[PDB]
RNA sequence: UGACUGCUCCCUAGCAUGCUACUACCG
RNA sequence: GCGGUAGUAGCAUGCUAGGGAGCAG
């Protein structure tokens, strides 16, 4: 702002005059002077103004091209995290019982709702109630979806150890009776 | 019609996604190659390889939304507390979600208590607070789908009633659009599961450039692509004590039905004088020139609202269709015959019948609506005057011929019946005849199930025009609900509005020279919102003095009832702003040295300043 | 998008546009190399190209700034702003830049189409990421080059040791032997399916590969060109000799596999690398099997440089090391599978540098340096980052495949960064100790090379055979064949009776094709067969040309037979220095 | 853990247009 | 003598972008 092309020339042309109106000489020299000092300052104004501008310009530029660099580096990384979920996710698929199942079909397509049951290893149940509970997994072993099932362990709502001696008629109003049961498949998978 | 029948036979374990082995560099995958619906039959993929090098950004997205590989690699669950069917539990725990209580405002409970206020006989008492649950009550609130029931229709009647309802739907325009042409706000929300293990939706809308975009938004005109919604609970005011619940619908569903829908529905939103008034502003005298439209010419004119119980739980599947169809009619350039099925096929795999996330288990859903998608309020507009329309059918054809006085009319109901029961195909000069009578005798205005209607009194009174019985019938018959008669409403004086539209009273009061509607709420609303609120920096006035200020804005109307209290509210809140005020300046003034000024922020406690909001001049 | 340049290491958001490999280049660093060079292209977070619809111009100098594309003087705006000035490119971060005086040098190796010797001159003077760049971008070329032939259309198969196979038109025949691997892929339907690894003999075509394929129909045989990944590690490390001996542990006793081999540990526990500067048959096989024991609680690595180099790598180690100690790296070519094939806990692993489980050690091995480049040592040096390792090899040995070179031959000052740090201030280590062979190696390679610090061990009885013939040369094709070697094979077999069992060096892998179809021999390959050789060997003619006969390609092929060594003087050879027995023939 | 729309108020930044003003150039 | 043009300052108007908050379905 203080070193631009023009500036040495306007300068040297504002001094010049007015040292010429500090030497007392005639009116010509100082209408020269307005004149030449008029025509100085309005060739300054656009290169005073346009640079600015320019600035600006190249400042905007800057910030797009950051933002979007920064942009590409949060879809790479977005892009691993899928990647590792899924590879993650695959290795559990129990592949053999998966594969037998699949073969039997007579074209390669099964619904989806017949795969875990058909091909899971642990099963969980939820239980409202005590009636409920005498109907459904009484015992250590009980049947469901065709198979054969042993309780490994039961839960409460609070998530702390219960043990089946205490499943009673008479001591179930003390339990938080949500209660969560866990089996393994019996002779099959798990 | 017939498929919905026939498949009531057929085991719940057949329906859904259909799977099958892919490699992807040797390795083996399991996705979704088709889907079986309960209305539609099997539908296959178009595009679908099974070998394949290493794959790409939109691919990645496709197969982590499909739920076949989060089903697959899960344990089975049993669930004895709801009778939904259950597929499988996501991790070796149950989540127990609960709801906390309000924060209470004191300083604001005893300023107003000092004024008289909170007496006991009062006519002003609160009676909206923040609802506390326990435990089990997400699931409770999901077990409310057992109330959808697979319905059959009157094909016949539905043909010509959806004719009608597309003459309704005729003003406007539509079609598709690209990728750069979409309008979003507040990208910062949620974008559903699995996505949000990862950001919000900014992330994807500036990971995906804009023909990603694209091919992604013609991918799915080939293909089904399912994916999972999830349920949360709400932390809002309210006056019952029963649990709510939304539904978080998956990016990859969004994204697409904002390109296919946006057009219309931005075209629906900016029109004045129509039936459907979403869009339309209440202010600078909105609510006025509404109910002047609705009043249109009537003879003999009634006013009358009703009520849809469970409106969302118990909507027949056909319903939904029907609306998708009619939104989807625009169409009829950008699009061919199959990608308009296949993307029926895709909203209907998406938003109708998927699977959904509570708690950390994954669900059925039997059907009805998923309040929480791109286009529900315009969809639940087209049923509300689908409904209407086929009570009015029905009240006109169960009518006696032989005593209608009139000629017209018994001509008119003549050429229903063949239009109905003898004609095949269709018929537009009835359809028009039709149209006409209907919006001549029957006027209507509707905002997403909520709806005032102007109608002919002798008419319905000779059973022309339907009445509230027609609508209590056709809602046991087709809607699988009884409808109480007291949730109902009927005026017979004009001069007073509707007796509740969008939760607000109407007055007619005198401004200016000529006399106009305004609108008021509730003063317990008001001073609920008030005295509770959700966070706790919520509870020092000082901070926020915009919220009393948005608050009297609501509340101004209740200064020309002619009951004492409801303007009292409005005064206290302008008093409260006024010393709030007061105290932030010597709040600031005594501890430091920083002198404040009152220049322009008196405005704010003198009642100009909220008058002409109600005043018909547009600003801003 | 973003990173560090390749000289001031500041941040950047420039790619150079006109070099193969894109480097990262310094705002500074990027106007330099585009006033200096004719590389005018330069890449950003976007291109620095017009993007006014209908223009095409790639220049970087030309283009002006307007709004927010990037316009050409053609199409500039009333509001431009010129790209290229202040001596400095328009990109992120411009005034955190330093700049540097190292841009002619740059220039140089950016600018070098590798031609002539002062392209591997500069490529090993200068510093360490442009030696990087440098390896990087050889190997790129080369790689390209071999890219740049043709598919071999085959649609059927006589037998096995017999192929009918055709390049392309305007192709020429691909190099020969393995060190330039057949390994192609077929199509049935609609993808590829698997053919084989091989390598051809002649044209008949013997297989010289190890699977035999149902081979006939669509079949692609074709020189696999592999995508370079870029480097992350430099070629070494600055070794610091230790005074504490962390981690490695001297046993309560002597695992005397080899005597000197105490001494071997007690120089090669302190500093950060080591070399085993083995003549052939010198100790360079078990002397590391020897450490196997004596530093048992230390995790030791084996590695070389070529699949085909594993002999001495996988024998002796399950031989005398515990069976369990050992593992195997091996992906799935063929190869020796000994040990544990996915075991990722383990003291001893042996492979090459092709393909490892990503893991850091504390001693490593390193084989056939002769044949190694800064390339391989960067990556051995970048998968396993150890605390001591030896480079087993030495300089008197066979250079890598540089065919990129034809006018001057690559020296031993020449083959690696490594190989000449052991020549400019010494070996690490100095053997003298020859395993089994006669004092004629001693001899020749002594007054050649090995300063002879090595001497006499077993007795010279004078066996072996040189003679006075000279030879005649002719050119084919790529490969050449020699009528003074299809009549003298018979001539030198006329009455001399021990070298019939030999083994057969081939510089010219043809004439040793037509060797074994005329009389017979054994082919022998010349880099890639140290180790292989047997005990009677003949060295044959095959040559006189620059292509063999300098210095170092001998130096080995002297030691290849035992005693027996016919070694004939082909041509400018080092006849004037030695004492050779000689027979003449009628 | 926080869905889809619609309307309204407040604060800051930029752009466009208009009004007035102060110098300077030109005829 | 009048107008045009070039900067500079204050004021007003409508859009776009960002942030905070309120109501309704
Ligand atoms: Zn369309
Ligand atoms: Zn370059
Ligand atoms: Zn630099
Ligand atoms: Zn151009």
């Amino acid at each position: 702002f203080s070193s631009l092309p023009s500036y040495a020339a306007f300068a040297t042309a504002q001094e010049a005059y007015e040292q010429a109106v500090a030497n007392g000489d005639s009116e010509v020299v100082l209408k020269k002077l307005k004149k030449s000092l008029n025509v100085a300052k309005s060739e300054f104004d656009r290169d005073a103004a346009m640079q600015r501008k320019l600035e600006k310009m190249a400042d905007q530029a800057m910030t797009q091209m950051y933002k979007q660099a920064r942009s590409e580096d949060k879809r790479a990384k977005v892009t691993s995290a899928m990647q590792t979920m899924l590879f993650t996710m695959l290795r559990k698929l129990d592949n053999d019982a998966l594969n037998n199942i699949i073969n039997n079909a007579r074209d390669g397509c099964v619904p989806l709702n017949i795969i875990p049951l058909t091909t899971a290893a642990k099963l969980m149940v939820v239980i409202p109630d005590y009636n409920t509970y005498k109907n459904t997994c009484d015992g250590t072993t009980f049947t469901y979806a065709s198979a054969l099932w042993e309780i490994q362990q039961v839960v409460d709502a609070d998530s702390k150890i219960v043990q089946l001696s205490e499943i009673s008629m008479d001591n179930s109003p003390n339990l938080a009776w949500p209660l969560i049961v866990t089996a393994l498949r019996a002779n099959s998978a798990v | 019609n017939f498929n919905v029948l026939f498949s009531t036979v057929f085991p719940p374990t057949s329906f859904g996604p259909l799977v099958r082995k892919i490699f992807v560099d040797g390795v083996p995958f399991v996705v979704s190659t088709g889907y079986h619906f309960r209305e539609l039959g099997v539908v296959h993929n178009q595009d679908v390889n099974l070998h394949s090098s290493r794959l790409s950004f939109k691919e990645l997205l496709v197969y982590a939304a499909d739920p076949a590989m989060h089903a697959a690699s899960g344990n089975l669950l049993l669930d004895k507390r709801t009778t939904c069917f259950s597929v499988a539990a996501l991790t070796n725990n149950v989540a127990f979600q609960t709801v906390k209580p309000g924060n209470f405002n004191k300083d604001f409970y005893d300023f107003a208590v000092s004024k008289g206020f909170f007496k006991e006989g009062s006519s002003v008492e609160l009676k909206h607070f923040f609802f506390a649950q326990d435990g089990n009550a997400a699931i409770s609130d999901y077990d409310y789908y057992r109330y959808n029931l697979p319905t059959m229709c009157d094909i016949r009647q539905l043909l010509f009633v959806v004719e009608v309802v597309d003459k309704y739907f005729d003003c406007y325009d539509g079609g598709c659009i690209n990728a750069n042409q979409v309008i979003v706000n507040n990208l910062d929300k949620s974008a559903g599961f699995p996505f949000n293990k990862w950001g919000k939706a900014r992330l994807y809308y500036d990971s995906m450039s804009y023909e990603d975009q694209d091919a992604l938004f013609a991918y799915t005109k080939r293909n089904v692509i399912p994916t999972i919604t999830q349920m949360n609970l709400k932390y809002a005011i309210s006056a019952k004590n029963r649990a709510r619940t939304v539904a978080g619908v998956s990016i990859c569903s969004t994204m697409t039905n904002r390109q296919f829908h946006q057009k219309l529905l931005k075209s629906i939103a900016a029109t004045r004088g129509a039936t459907v008034v979403i869009g339309t502003s209440k202010f600078y005298g909105g609510w006025h020139n509404m109910l002047k439209t609705v009043y249109s010419d009537v003879e003999n004119p009634h006013l009358m609202g009703w009520d849809y119980p469970k409106c969302d739980r118990a909507m027949p599947n056909m319903l939904r269709i029907m609306a998708s169809l009619v939104l989807a009619r625009k169409h009829t350039t950008c699009c061919s015959l199959s990608h308009r099925f296949y993307r029926l096929a895709n909203e209907c795999a998406q938003v109708l019948s998927e699977m959904v996330m509570c708690g950390g288990s994954l669900y059925v859903k039997p059907g009805g609506t998923s309040s929480g998608d791109a286009t529900t309020a315009y969809a639940n507009s087209v049923f509300n005057i689908c409904q209407a329309v086929t009570a009015n059918v029905n009240a006109l054809l169960s009518t006696d011929g032989n005593k209608i006085a009139d000629k017209y009319v018994r001509n008119l109901q003549h050429r229903l019946y063949e239009c109905l029961y003898r004609n095949r195909d269709v018929d537009t000069d009835f359809v028009n005849e039709f149209y006409a009578y209907l919006r001549k005798h029957f006027s209507m205005m509707i905002l997403s199930d909520d709806a005032v209607v102007c109608f002919n009194s002798t008419y319905a009174s000779q059973g022309l025009v339907a009445s509230i019985k027609n609508f209590k019938s056709v809602l046991y018959y087709q809607n699988n609900v009884f409808m109480s008669e007291a949730k109902c409403w009927t005026e017979t004086d004009l001069t007073k509005g509707p007796h509740e539209f969008c939760s607000q009273h109407t007055m007619l009061v005198k401004q200016g020279d000529d006399y106009v509607y305004l609108p008021y709420p509730d003063p317990s609303r008001i001073l609920g919102a008030g005295c509770f609120v959700d966070d706790i920096v919520k509870t020092d006035g000082t901070l926020m003095i915009e919220r009393f200020v948005s608050l009297a804005i609501d509340a101004y109307p209740l200064t020309k009832h002619p009951n004492q209290e409801y303007a009292d509210v409005f005064h206290l809140y302008l008093q409260y702003i006024r010393k709030l005020h007061d105290e932030l300046t010597g709040h600031m003034l005594d501890m430091y040295s920083v002198m404040l000024t009152n220049d322009n922020t008196s405005r704010y406690w003198e009642p100009e300043f909220y008058e002409a909001m109600y005043t018909p001049h547009t600003v801003l | 998008a973003v990173g560090a340049c390749v000289l001031c290491n500041s941040q950047t958001s420039l790619r150079c546009g006109a070099c193969i490999r894109r480097p990262f280049l310094c705002c500074k660093c990027c106007y330099d190399h585009v006033i200096s060079t004719s590389h005018k292209l330069v890449l950003s977070v976007n291109p620095y190209v017009c993007n006014a619809p209908g223009c095409d111009v790639t220049d970087v100098t030309q283009l002006y700034l307007g709004g927010m594309s990037y316009y050409c003087k053609s199409h500039k705006p009333p509001i431009s702003f010129p790209l290229c000035a202040n001596g400095q490119v328009f990109g992120l971060y411009k005034n955190t830049c330093v700049g540097s005086d190292n841009v002619t040098d740059f220039n140089a190796i950016a600018t070098c189409d590798w031609t002539n010797a002062g392209d591997y001159i500069l490529a090993n003077t200068c510093t360490e990421r442009l030696k990087l760049f440098a390896a990087e971008t050889l190997k790129a070329t080369e790689e390209t080059f071999k890219l740049s032939y043709g598919i071999a259309t085959v649609r059927e198969v006589l037998s096995d040791r017999e192929l009918h196979l055709s390049w392309e038109v305007g192709k020429p025949r691909p190099p020969l032997n393995r060190n330039y691997v057949f390994t192609g892929y077929r199509v049935t339907k609609n993808s590829k399916v698997q053919i084989g690894e091989y390598t051809f003999e002649k044209g008949a075509v013997v297989y010289r590969g190890t699977t035999t394929y149902k081979l006939n129909v669509g079949d692609y045989f074709v020189l696999t060109s592999h995508t370079v990944m870029p480097l992350s590690a430099p070629t070494l490390v600055p070794q610091e000799h230790y005074v504490r001996i962390t981690g490695l542990y001297p046993t309560l006793n002597i695992s005397d596999e080899f005597s000197s081999n105490v001494a071997n540990y007690q120089k090669v526990g302190m500093q950060k690398y080591s070399t085993l500067q083995g003549p052939p048959g010198t100790g360079k096989s078990h002397f590391a099997i020897g450490l196997a024991l004596y530093y048992p609680s230390a995790r030791i690595v084996y590695t070389a440089c070529s699949h085909a180099a594993v002999d001495a790598l996988c024998e002796k180690a399950l031989k005398y090391l515990p069976i369990d100690k050992c593992s195997r790296i091996i992906p799935a070519v063929e190869c020796f599978d000994k040990f544990k094939v996915n075991s990722t806990l383990e003291q001893y692993v042996f492979c090459t540098v092709n393909a490892l489980p990503e893991t850091t050690a504390d001693i490593v091995v390193f084989d056939e340096i002769s044949m190694a480049t800064n390339y391989d040592l960067s990556v051995v040096n970048a998968r396993l980052r150890a605390k001591h390792y030896v480079y087993i090899g030495d300089p008197a040995q066979l250079p890598a495949p540089r065919t990129l070179l034809t006018k001057g031959t690559l020296e031993p000052e020449y083959f690696n960064s490594v190989c000449r740090l052991m020549k400019t201030i010494g070996p690490d280590m100095f053997l003298g100790t020859c395993r089994r062979c006669p004092a004629e190696i001693v001899d020749t390679v002594s007054a050649l090379v090995y300063d002879n610090k090595l001497k006499a061990h077993k007795d010279k009885s004078a066996q072996c055979f040189k003679m006075f013939y000279k030879g005649v040369i002719t050119h084919d094709v790529s490969s050449a064949i020699n009528r003074p070697q299809i009549g003298v094979v018979r001539e030198f077999l006329t009455r001399n009776p021990a070298w019939r069992k030999a083994v057969f060096i081939s510089p010219y892998n043809s004439q040793n094709a037509v060797a074994s179809k005329i009389l017979g021999l054994p082919t022998q390959t010349v880099d890639s067969s140290q180790g292989s050789e047997y005990d009677y060997v003949i060295f044959t003619q095959t040559t006189e040309t620059a292509h063999s006969c300098n210095v170092n390609r001998f130096n080995v092929a002297i030691t290849r037979a035992k005693v027996g060594i016919l070694c004939i003087m082909s041509d400018r050879d080092l006849y004037d220095k030695l004492q050779f027995t000689s027979l003449e023939i009628p």
